[PDB]
């Protein structure tokens, strides 16, 4: 009886919006332009999987289509804000070294989870093994950088689709993008495009946490009354 | 011997933010560590083992 | 499923499929949507829609297959290599 | 669970279908939310293949008309001894005021390219530039 | 359409072709 | 009138340097480990220098220095390889500092 209203008016209300949250107002193609974010590898580094993104080459230096960049990471963004919302576990994963402390602690500020370090055969796919039989898995991973220290991709893309869950990925001009679930092509070498991807991810999860707890408070004061 | 309590609640979430490493209490302490070295750049024997 | 023993083996073997599910499309819940004629490695499989009493012809894994599956009406025909798991 | 033939598909379609056959007794937390807003394209396992033969990649090199002109400024000028300073975003070097300067004086009415480029090095040395020549 | 667009053109910054110490000569 | 991406790369810094070989830069140490200055000079890269011999003391964090370029990304094939082989970083060489 009161199961199908909460439901109807914490959980479907959102999904009835295009931008919910309002996660457009978070960037613009201009801030990304100033974070670098359009900088990619070099010619002979590419991917075949990433020629859609590129908007050229620019003297053999790749350069990433940010108009392409803006309506991908809109939908990434959005996605995260909703699973936010539901209360979704969320991991942050990446093995550049130079950014862990930088991802350690923004996964701890905004109450989510981070996994920066060498990442051992069957965390996901052996998690019942290696955690108990009760363990609950992430219900979103987000890879700020997508490739392993070898420049191959990340073992944790193949288990996260094994497992059945959804992923967030910055991929480089360099990356396979085919299994990652909503892809959002961009720089991930300079500290000003990982930092502003840090900082809209922190945002948008904690905009839609606070959404939730003013949802929720406003749906039981007017229950009693 | 002591056992390590819930590493989660009934809702299912991980209390520590680096849960799913598998070693949480090593790594966050590698990340202090690492932390206290960081502050103090931007700031700048016989009888123990 | 590998093992010493061969009860050991059917445990993980059922176990694990369990967890590599594909869900098969069938028209009216007793046929194929269309003529499949595919090789996988050297083995040759064509199978043929039919219609609902023509029953399943086929080679007689394929039968017990298409009766784990839903498909009460098929021909197949199986060519080249007849390997088990191919 | 779900099925972990992940390149059977993709996550969506596999779990999708699992729901329909009564596989999975309730849907994912993430799968109302991927219905609505799905992204652009539906994550399915490709292999990679080399091209061969004629086949060429369609990514284009990107060149502009000013590039002319700054390629025969370095060539005749060399790249000036004053420092480029990337982080503004507003820098302007002195092969970029020479350009700008090249523009003004082609919107004018001069057609010649020679004769072009001679007139601009005035213009700059009476405004006090310091241009070098090479050789 | 837009004024901003890169243009199809060969590469204005190649540098020339190198010579040997002989090329030209007989 | 919002500026599209086409114009904002057109009037970029980084458009308008051109090839980047022999190219004077001016570049920001932002990491020091013992005698390898690591320097951002606006690039997808940052580049690796050694601390000078004179006037080492004065190459600290945040100190502006100015650089020659010859490369914003080191990459290469090798034999057998089906892409390029980057060691993420770019190839350059320290002359000094910058001061006003
Ligand atoms: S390069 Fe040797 S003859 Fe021309
Ligand atoms: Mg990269």
């Amino acid at each position: 009886e009161d199961s199908t209203d909460f439901n109807d008016k914490i959980l479907n209300e959102p999904l009835k919006h295009s931008d919910f949250f309002n996660v457009k107002e978070l960037f613009s193609v201009r801030s990304l332009f100033d974070a670098r974010v359009h900088l990619g590898h070099k010619a002979g580094c590419r991917h075949r999987f990433m020629e859609p993104y590129i908007f050229g080459s620019r003297l053999d230096h790749d350069i990433i289509d940010l108009e392409q960049t803006a309506t991908h990471l809109q939908l990434a963004l959005n996605f995260t804000a909703h699973m936010a919302y539901r209360k979704g576990i969320i991991l942050f994963i990446s093995r550049n070294r130079q950014f862990s402390y930088l991802i350690e602690n923004m996964a701890r500020d905004c109450g989510e989870y981070a996994h920066t370090r060498y990442f051992r055969g069957g965390m996901l796919t052996n998690a019942r093994l290696l955690f108990g039989p009760t363990v609950r898995l992430p219900d979103l991973i987000i890879f700020l950088h997508t490739l392993n220290n070898i420049f191959e991709p990340h073992v944790a893309v193949r288990d996260a689709a094994k497992m059945n869950i959804p992923t967030v990925g910055i991929v480089d001009t360099n990356c396979n993008p085919c299994l990652i679930t909503y892809p959002v092509p961009g720089n991930d070498d300079s500290p000003l495009a990982v930092h502003l991807y840090c900082r809209l991810f922190q945002t948008a999860i904690t905009r839609a946490k606070e959404k939730r707890q003013q949802v929720e408070a406003l749906y039981r004061l007017q229950g009693q009354k | 011997p002591r056992q390590r309590a819930i590493q989660w609640g009934e809702d299912g979430r991980p209390f520590h933010y680096l849960f799913y490493t598998g070693k949480q209490s090593y790594y966050s302490l590698m990340h202090d560590v690492y932390g206290m070295l960081l502050n103090l750049e931007k700031h700048q024997v016989i009888g123990s083992r | 499923g590998k093992a010493t023993d061969r009860m050991d083996a059917f445990r993980k073997a059922k176990n694990r499929a369990v967890h590599h599910l594909h869900y098969i499309e069938r028209y009216e819940d007793h046929t194929i949507f269309h003529d499949i004629s595919l090789r996988f490695k050297r083995t040759h499989i064509k199978m043929k829609k039919q219609p609902k009493g023509y029953g399943l012809r086929c080679h007689r894994a394929i039968i017990t297959i298409c009766r784990l599956i839903g498909i009460k009406d098929m021909y197949a025909k199986v060519s080249g290599s007849i390997n088990m798991l191919s | 669970a779900g099925s972990r033939l992940e390149t059977v598909g993709s996550i969506f379609s596999r779990t999708r279908d699992l729901v329909r056959a009564g596989v999975l007794k309730e849907k994912p937390l993430w799968f109302d939310v991927y219905d609505a807003f799905p992204p652009l394209r539906e994550p399915v396992f490709q292999r990679p293949r080399v091209r061969y033969g004629k086949a060429k990649a369609p990514i284009q090199d990107i060149w502009y008309h000013e590039d002319r002109i700054r390629a025969k400024f370095y060539s005749v000028y060399g790249s000036g001894q004053r420092a480029f300073d990337l982080f503004n975003p507003n820098f302007k070097s002195t092969c970029q005021r020479f350009v700008e300067k090249y523009t003004e004086l082609q919107k004018l009415g001069e057609t010649d390219e020679e004769k072009l480029f001679v007139e601009t090095g005035k213009a700059l040395l009476a405004e006090g530039v310091i241009l070098r020549r090479v050789g | 359409s837009n004024e901003d667009l890169p243009i199809s053109m060969e590469n204005p910054y190649k540098e020339p072709l190198k010579k040997c110490i002989l090329c030209g000569k007989h | 009138n919002v500026e599209s991406f086409a114009s904002m790369l057109r009037h970029s810094p980084l458009t308008q340097m051109g090839p980047a070989k022999d190219k004077l830069v001016i570049g920001r140490i932002f990491h020091i480990v013992e005698n390898d200055l690591y320097i951002d000079f606006g690039g997808k890269f940052h580049c690796v220098c050694r601390r000078p011999e004179v006037d080492g003391e004065k190459y600290q964090k945040g100190t502006r220095v100015r650089l020659r370029l010859l490369d914003l990304e080191l990459t290469s094939r090798f034999l057998g390889a089906t892409t390029d082989t980057t060691v993420l970083e770019a190839n350059a060489v320290l002359l000094g500092i910058q001061e006003s």
